[PDB]
RNA sequence: CGGAGAGGUA
DNA sequence: TATTCGCCGTGTACCTCTCCTAGCCC
DNA sequence: GGGCTACATGACGGCGAATA
């Protein structure tokens, strides 16, 4: 760790999906209220992951969510839309972090110092907590969109380009939420 | 031809020691550990969900002891070919592929990429192939015609 | 009518 | 990257001789 | 009358996935 007390961890979800925002979270954990069993959100069962949501949100000093909508992804591309999302997440923290740890190998432009941590979700509790918040939020939005657009099955594939999603995209065309810059969506349009 | 009904499933040695082990690199588990759960000298959590135990972990006789101390209701843990077959059955194919696909461009490591792409090519060839992962675990044994094995 | 071991001819 | 340890395989066609899985009781 | 148990090492090379 850096020699600072207010460290934020940041992670993203929804890089590869053809539909919906890229979603990020930022989390400052409370050293006095440790959260047990933080680990890569993918390795966690859905029940455990959602369980963390009632612990993370309760026990963190500060957390926030930052999103980049399909139109911003289409304008900025997926890399810069992820950086924008991340910024917002960090910018939404009630408590300003002294230092920011970002999953992966690049940092967004931030007003405070930041470091990129490769596989930070598996190594840094704050990035793990951000991974969980981002993933749970994103997965709930795909379930909400599935209610409105049941023919695509967004609840099952979470907007990823599965064979089923590509078939339904060819059959029904692209929705407004469907990222219009992605290759499969361009073809369907 | 004929067949023999087997009470317990049996792992196929060809797919076990193909060098590289197809099952071993499909489950993303080392050969030493995968060859230590089929012989009942260890243990493994079969898609169990507890505070500590996650989907895949090779517990030893002593680790299982303090595992089964207080809890032991939801998270299960089988041992051998049955557990391996259930793991192969209860793993997604299209979802896993997508995830791996993405982690291919972001990842900057060289060796990792090679190991990642070598995994994803097998996953794709399987997905266009008309085979199922659980068929690699033998359950019914055919027998050779008697004339081809004369007395 | 199958499989091993020993020796020999190009 | 170089070192270790795994298995991969290592020509072909003929001729002669001898020698091969057994085990439980009212 | 019935069912019933299954000891080796002198190996020359190279490649490749496993580690050091």
């Amino acid at each position: 760790y850096p020699h600072t007390q207010l460290v934020a961890g940041v992670d993203e979800v929804g890089r590869g999906p053809l539909v919906g925002a890229v979603v990020t979270a930022a989390v400052i954990l409370d050293p006095a209220r440790p959260i047990a069993g933080l680990n890569d959100s993918k390795k966690l069962s859905e029940k455990r992951r959602l369980a963390l949501y009632e612990e993370i949100k309760e026990k963190a000093l500060s957390w926030s969510l930052g999103r980049a909508e399909p139109h911003e992804i289409d304008e900025l591309n997926i890399l810069h839309a992820t950086m924008l999302a991340m910024q917002r997440a960090v910018a939404g923290l009630h408590i300003a972090p002294e230092y920011v740890l970002i999953d992966g190998n690049r940092c967004p432009k931030l007003p405070m110092p930041a470091m990129a941590v490769v596989k930070g979700d598996s190594r840094v509790p704050e990035i793990s907590a951000a991974s969980i918040l981002a993933k749970v939020t994103r997965d709930a939005e795909m379930a909400a969109l599935d209610i409105v657009f049941p023919q695509y099955g967004f609840a099952q594939h979470k907007g990823y380009p599965t064979a089923f999603h590509l078939e339904k995209l060819a059959e029904h065309g692209a929705t407004e939420h469907h990222r219009r810059s992605f290759g499969p969506v361009k073809r369907a349009l | 031809m004929g067949h023999i009904e087997l009470a317990s499933p049996t792992a196929h040695i060809w797919f076990l020691k193909s060098l590289p082990s197809r099952i071993g690199l499909l489950l993303d588990m080392p050969l030493r550990d995968i060859e230590r759960v089929l012989y009942f000298e260890s243990y493994v959590v079969i898609e169990g969900g507890m505070t500590n135990l996650e989907r895949q972990q090779i517990l030893t006789e002593e680790q299982y002891l303090d595992a089964l101390e207080e809890f032991g209701d939801e998270f299960d843990a089988k041992m051998g070919a049955e557990a391996i077959q259930a793991l192969l059955k209860s793993m997604d194919l299209e979802q896993e592929c997508e995830q791996l696909r993405e982690e291919l461009n972001e990842t900057n490591s060289e060796t990792k990429r090679k190991k990642l792409t070598k995994r994803i090519k097998l996953l794709e060839a399987f997905v266009q192939s008309g085979n199922k992962p659980e068929w690699m675990i033998l359950t019914v044994l055919p027998v050779l015609p008697p004339d081809l094995r004369p007395l």
